[PDB]
């Protein structure tokens, strides 16, 4: 298919935009670069982290916290690095029990009222990472949770009040839910690099949303060194063998209805303002060797 | 139950076997008694090669005891089972047929699956383990439908036989009541005995259709025990 | 159990109004029987104010009968429940405290799991991940032992209260059996009827201590589906 | 600690080798690489493989079918590249239908023909090769399985039933042969990136939750930087391999050992091209760093 993203910029209904994947692959640089090409033909982009790497500051030098802002530079960049364990802080009896009743109640609460802030605001779209799959996918069952939860509690200081609260956050979460599966305005992307067990939890992860009823398109790679024109080192010549032969298998499942993103790894973990941008720049142009 | 955790607790409080003596005795009454319904069956079924068709009707109704003395439960729908290996016709022995036949494509591509490599087929490793994963779930939805098929059917036949089984239990009471089987020598039992047959309506003097309804059981019962002897 | 598809199995085959005629008599006899009850228990009360101590016994097995409907198998070991959450004396409350405080620690090194990061603490990272399947497996062993102990302390104490309850409901009947609780008046009830005195050993004439037993729980019990119409 | 598998060499009364991991990783060519010194100072080592690569052919150009036999240039390498798959040749209705309560049947009965073989003789030592983690273990449960199997059942019908009660006792004894630590061993593989120490750390104490230990480790593909030339890739290929190399030296070096393998040109082939690969896991080259 079209080795590019264009069809992501061309959408104009597209809402949501799910990234991530596994870890060793650099899911930053491929996050802010996606956010800055949205930048250019885009109106209000928010960007948010959950993962523990507080890794926007790296990326620009510059603290985040709990709040938005816009950061030099642009007129459309702004993000919150956060944590989930701010809610859990705000526990620190009885919900620690509750806690304790089913593994996991306090993160789909403060995904919640994240989500709340989310829509506060009248931005036009946004985009996300994660953290390893069994931590994050659960994110999805926040429903049947809080069903199980509703379903404890109603068999189970005014209880009426925490009632209200917990149909309020049913009702958010059933409209986030619906909002998932309706395909116009959610996307997902999984990135990976070229070896055995990376290529292998990507298709784990792709029937688990066929599982879910969430198609894709588009799967980027990282890495792909391609040869200098006369220079060489002997090993990265074996390297770039064995990557090759670890790639026509990805266009051997993918070509019919996926894309495919070429990108090589720079000399340098890529920051500053105008550096990142050259990085971005090859997302919409692929470059590609005689090979 | 057990009278061991009943004597942990006896010795929190501080006759017994007066009772205790008392209350075996009156088992006696009931081992005797059944004996001699045993040789006024014997008594009963000389009478008959000298000399009706209810009779014949109990000696049915013994089988149907022995079958519910031998009764598998399950075994009965194993009966079933090679009763539905019969029809044809029969719409659910197809998709059972189907069934079988899906299962040999489950094994046939699971051994493509493992004879197959991890390293250069790795495009068909995963359409394998995805047809895998297709396969899988059609599989179990035959195990909720036709074993929901069998246990109605169980529960159909279940009462299918049973009407049989309590019909005859109740209408010999019912019709062929007051209608003497047999007259009783005079004499040989007391008159309060005696009062059993004025119970149902039959004339004072002849007998009812009980114990040979319920006690009969037993008589071909240590026959069965007979059988016990037989294999064992 | 529907008489519908028992009607679209009846088409199979080809008297019985017969039978459904003469069924339907025989409730009458039990609806006038305990109408007879009701009225020998309103001339039992009555003979209480004009006139002992075995009323008050009666009327203590009233609230037995009464705890015995409103029993909750379960919410007797609720009264269980604030029974050992009072003892500082108690050997598995200790551990019990030991349970809550362990989970404190399990929910606080989770906090400290999920805070941290899988990629420059790894080591930290294995060392909570460990730490946490080490507290995983401890924590249902505690699940194993409590609940164990808690269900055997639920058989024990069933069978604690049993006594309490069938020993006044059978000592009554083995002592002050003979001598008579009170006299019937002279001439009202037939002598078929004064049987029931004559098998315990009482005198004929006066009335033993069985209804009494049994059919004043339902004295209660319309009092008892009263508070159903307080609370409802 | 020390690295090298010196605990391996002065044991000799070891009699089992676990050795597997994930792929990638080319754990045929050290299961090669450690047979080879192990039959150096052994009498009948046999070597064991299942994994559907027949990676053997591509060890020694020279096919193994299903029956042992010895190499040129040895006297003690003897192997056979068999598959599970022909138990359920063995098995081309009520066996068939066995298949849906227990969805493993045949390879229990290949452990039982291949270990009768291995058995059969009195062979020194064996070596092992195995699919990926969750496909591989599983065999733990064969046990159990075969406990549920006598538990069916529990003269067409009697004499099968007492067949597969001498494989439960037969069973019974080999993992009673298993726990004994001191002929039962197991080494596992890594590379450096994440998800291999990932899967390999959830690897670790699957044979903790079943109470068996291990002492080695063996990483491999470590890059080693040339003095005077450079590669521009390869610097900071260095940096990343070292930022995880370091992380795995707070993990592991006060109960287990760690084994320095560096990558090489080709894929190393034949007898005498295998031999300097396989001195490198005695002798460790340390370059200054
Ligand atoms: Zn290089």
């Amino acid at each position: 298919m079209e080795p590019t993203l264009q069809s992501i910029l061309d959408q104009r209904s597209l809402r949501w935009i799910f990234v991530g994947g596994k870890g060793g692959v650099g899911k930053t640089t491929t996050s802010c670069s996606l956010a800055i090409q949205l930048a250019k033909v885009r109106r209000s982009v928010l960007l948010l982290s959950t993962d523990p790497a507080h890794n926007l500051s790296d990326a620009f030098s510059q603290k985040f916290g709990k709040e938005a802002r816009l950061v030099e530079g642009f007129d459309n960049l702004y993000a919150m690095e956060i944590d989930p364990n701010g809610s859990m802080q705000d526990l620190l009896g009885v919900m620690q029990d509750l806690a304790y009743a089913i593994p996991g109640i306090d993160e789909a609460m403060s995904f919640a009222e994240v989500l709340k802030q989310v829509n506060s605001l009248s931005y036009e779209t946004i985009v996300f990472d994660t953290a390893p799959t069994g931590h994050t996918l659960r994110f999805l069952q926040f429903p049947t949770v809080l069903e199980k939860a509703l379903a404890k509690v109603s068999q189970l200081q005014t209880l009426s009040d925490v009632m209200e609260k917990l149909d309020s956050l049913r009702v958010t979460i059933s409209e986030v839910n619906a909002q998932f599966k309706d395909e116009r305005l959610t996307t997902f992307v999984c990135v990976c690099i070229p070896e055995f067990l990376s290529l292998y939890e990507t298709e784990r992860m792709i029937q688990e949303l066929a599982n879910y009823g969430i198609d894709t398109h588009c799967i980027v790679v990282n890495q792909l060194l391609f040869p200098k024109p006369g220079s060489d080192c002997e090993q990265c010549t074996a390297r770039r063998r064995m990557q090759k032969k670890y790639l026509d298998q990805i266009e051997e499942l993918y070509d019919e209805e996926f894309n495919v993103v070429k990108m090589p790894l720079l000399v340098e973990e890529v920051r500053g303002k105008e550096r990142l941008e050259k990085f971005s720049e090859m997302l919409i142009k692929p470059f590609v060797p005689p090979e | 139950v057990e009278q061991a955790i009943e004597l942990a607790l006896e010795f929190f409080p501080a006759l017994r076997p007066k009772v205790a003596v008392a209350m075996r005795y009156v088992d006696v009454g009931m081992t005797l008694w059944r004996d001699v319904m045993l040789a006024l069956f014997v008594l009963g079924a000389v009478a008959w090669w000298r000399a009706m068709s209810l009779l014949l009707v109990i000696f049915l109704l013994e089988l149907v005891v022995q079958l519910v003395n031998t009764i598998g439960a399950k075994t009965i729908n194993n009966l079933l089972w090679r009763f539905y290996l019969s029809i044809p016709g029969s719409p659910l022995a197809k998709d059972f047929a189907e069934q079988r036949a899906k299962q040999k494509e489950y094994l046939q591509v699971r051994h493509d699956l493992n004879a197959t490599s991890s390293q250069d087929e790795f495009a068909k490793w995963a359409r394998l383990q995805r047809k895998h994963d297709k396969l899988m779930d059609e599989l179990e939805k035959k195990k909720s439908q036709l074993d929901a098929h069998r246990t109605s059917f169980s529960r159909k036949l279940t009462i299918y036989r049973w009407i049989l089984t309590r019909g005859m239990q109740w209408f010999l009471c019912f019709w062929f009541s007051s209608q003497p089987m047999f007259w009783l020598p005079y004499g040989w039992f007391p008159y309060w005995v005696e009062w059993l047959v004025s119970f149902p309506n039959a004339p004072m003097g002849s007998v009812s259709i009980v114990v040979w309804q319920s006690a009969c059981s037993g008589v071909l019962a240590l026959v069965i025990e007979a059988v016990m002897a037989v294999v064992r």
